[PDB]
């Protein structure tokens, strides 16, 4: 039932699955014309855009982590220490 | 039988002794004689173990069993996945087979 | 000849009832424990040599920290047998006698077996339990085998606040059976979660939390 | 068999393996919580040597001639003799490395220290050699108080759980004691300023180094 700022006791780390995720959904984003939020260095592949933007932390979402009782938590992919 | 037991120099050293190798089992009868190390005593049947040692020596004893397997065919396993797999045996109390009757008569889903 | 041996087998399995009672959380010192073979023979023998086993029985009082951690923890009452066969109305006399003395468990051992009416006059006086030991199967005591790690019983609050950590149902917890020979060692119940401390080979130290069925 | 046997099998976020029905498997994965692809064959430097060569590396004695401390080995090693303070530190890190020497001899009585284990120091330590330039006859910039200290403060860094209570706790310290064993081995006041004779940057490096590695070779959540 969503746990608040000061409860989250998660990984802080963003793992495989969300980085795989998130440059995915990212991507499918950025190739279904979406608004690029980093200045392009000539790129033309969505992935290579998407992790242009995963590498600033300009993406604009947030990881619902779902927990085993049935709860959850919220934490930004722009907080999430990458790597 | 080989022994490796601690030297008081700090390092262990090899100290054979006399081990009673056995054919046939019978582990409740053997415990009792006097004689022997009630404390020290295995059997190749994990079964055994399982009932007069408990559910813990039965976990042990069964790992040991599957980590002989392993070594035996001269290959390397990391401890986790054996871990997991003794585990997984256990969790509901004594000895669960692995078999059609072993997790399709506990409820995990009609489907599954 | 076979009478020596047979008080070797006694005092062995006197001293592991001394043992489980000590592991019980019930007040009996190291030397009372320590008690050589020559000495027992000395107080628990006659002239001419048979043990008396009905001078054997005597009464277990709990530990300070027992009866702190468990407040609802009371005495025991061990007694023996001399007969091979345990009759109706000598366990007759030892349900009146604990129901005459009101301890809350009782522990009778017996040398070969028990008739079953007897076994059936077990649940008779709730919430008293009796545990019924064979003599032969308490020569050797489980717990000093290098293959049985340590356990110990928990409460009623460390067991709600392990639920209410790990958030967990009392079904999803490893489950383990009455007729686990640890489980008659320490005594155990239905609803009683046990943590059993393992020395691991990747960890060195692992802890796991069962309950009963 | 195997693979229909053990399928449902994964875990969770919370670092407990268990079933898809709740039913708990495994308190943690693999009883440590480390991933099988960052695990080394590491050897254990505690158990491993004589009783004489126990003490003869793991004693620096300050205020006393038996197992003396040679001041040519750190640049400020005429002050430090006669220290009263880090010879008591040398004492509580003895007795435990002491302890955890018992422990190792109740844990593994086989008597071998070879032992998969995460995180390399061997190739960290040479990283900071060949990266530093550190190499023989040159005195060290580094005390009792820093070494030791920076590895109290180094094993506190090391988190597997992200939890706050008394049972969280209990179950990181029991899985962090041997890679903290390890740690207190590897990094002796001896080992360092007489062998090694890392400096201040190489050995905060190797502190980096190792909690870094520490921190990726934990399993992630979500691996079946």
């Amino acid at each position: 039932k969503a746990i608040p700022k000061d409860q989250r006791a998660t990984t802080p780390y963003m793992t495989k699955y969300e980085r795989a995720r998130i440059l995915g959904t990212r991507a499918l984003q950025i190739s279904m014309n979406a608004p690029v939020f980093v200045d392009l260095e000539g790129e033309t592949d969505p992935l290579r855009i998407a992790m242009k933007e995963l590498a600033e932390k300009k993406i604009p979402l947030v990881i619902r982590r779902y927990l085993p009782d049935g709860s959850f938590e919220d934490w930004s992919v722009e907080e999430l220490i990458v790597d | 039988y080989d022994r490796k037991v601690p030297s008081p120099t700090g390092e262990y050293v090899k100290e054979p002794e006399w081990v009673l190798e056995t054919d046939g089992v019978n582990l409740s009868e053997v415990m009792t004689v006097p004689g022997i190390d009630p404390t020290r005593i295995y059997t190749n049947s994990f079964i055994d173990i399982m009932e007069v040692l408990g559910i813990e020596a039965g976990r042990a004893a069964l790992y040991k069993e599957v980590y002989n397997v392993i070594a035996s065919d001269g290959s390397y396993v990391n401890y986790r996945h054996m871990a997991l797999l003794v585990d997984v045996m256990t969790t509901q109390g004594g000895l669960t087979s692995v078999t059609r009757h072993g997790f399709n008569r506990s409820n995990t889903g009609a489907l599954m | 000849q076979e009478n020596e041996r047979n008080i070797s087998r006694l005092w062995r399995a006197f001293r592991t009832v001394k043992e489980m009672v000590k592991d019980r959380g019930y007040f009996i010192t190291q030397e009372e424990v320590e008690l050589p073979l020559e000495d027992f023979k000395a107080k628990y023998c006659d002239s001419m040599g048979r043990p008396q086993r009905k001078m054997m029985s005597f009464q277990a009082n709990p530990t300070e920290e027992s009866i702190s951690k468990f407040p609802d923890m009371g005495s025991l009452w061990v007694e023996f047998c001399d007969e091979p066969s345990v009759g109706v109305k000598t366990m007759k006399t030892f349900v009146i006698h604990i129901q005459e003395k009101n301890f809350q468990t009782g522990i009778f051992v017996y040398q070969n077996n028990i008739t079953p009416s007897a076994m059936k006059l077990v649940p008779s006086i709730p919430p008293a339990t009796i545990e019924t030991f064979n003599e032969a199967a308490l020569v050797v005591n489980i717990t000093h085998h290098e293959l049985v790690p340590k356990h110990i019983r928990l409460s009623s609050d460390e067991k709600r606040e392990l639920l209410k950590r790990y958030r967990l149902k009392e079904s999803q917890l490893p489950r383990i059976q009455r007729a686990d020979p640890v489980a008659l060692y320490l005594g155990l119940k239905r609803g009683e979660v046990v943590k059993i401390i393992r020395k691991s080979e990747t960890s060195g130290r692992y802890a796991s939390y069962r309950i009963c069925m | 068999r195997l693979v229909k046997a053990l399928e449902d099998i994964m875990v969770h976020y919370d670092n407990t393996t268990r079933n898809s029905l709740g039913n708990v498997i495994q308190f943690i994965y693999g009883e440590d919580g480390m991933d099988a692809a960052h695990i080394e064959k590491q050897s254990l430097d505690t158990i491993g040597g004589s009783d004489a060569a126990f003490e003869k590396r793991y004693r620096v004695d300050l205020l006393n001639t038996d197992h003396t401390l040679d001041p040519s080995l750190l640049e400020s090693g005429s002050e430090i003799l006669g220290d009263l303070k880090l010879q008591v530190l040398l004492d509580e890190e003895y007795k435990q490395l002491v302890k955890d020497r018992k422990f190792l001899r109740e844990v593994f009585v086989d008597g071998e220290a070879n032992w998969p284990l995460p995180v390399n120091i061997r190739r960290i330590i040479q990283n900071a050699q060949q990266t530093f330039h550190i190499d023989h006859t040159k005195p060290s910039d580094l005390t009792i108080k820093d070494i030791v200290l920076g590895v109290k403060d180094l094993q506190e860094n090391l988190l597997v759980l992200r939890g706050k209570n008394e049972i969280i706790q209990n179950a990181q310290r029991d899985a962090v004691t041997l890679f903290c064993c390890l740690l207190r081995s590897r990094l002796a006041t001896r080992r360092v300023l007489q062998e090694y004779r890392l400096t201040k940057q190489a050995f905060d490096w190797v502190l980096s180094n190792i909690e870094a590695q520490f921190l990726r070779s934990v399993v992630h959540p979500g691996e079946m």
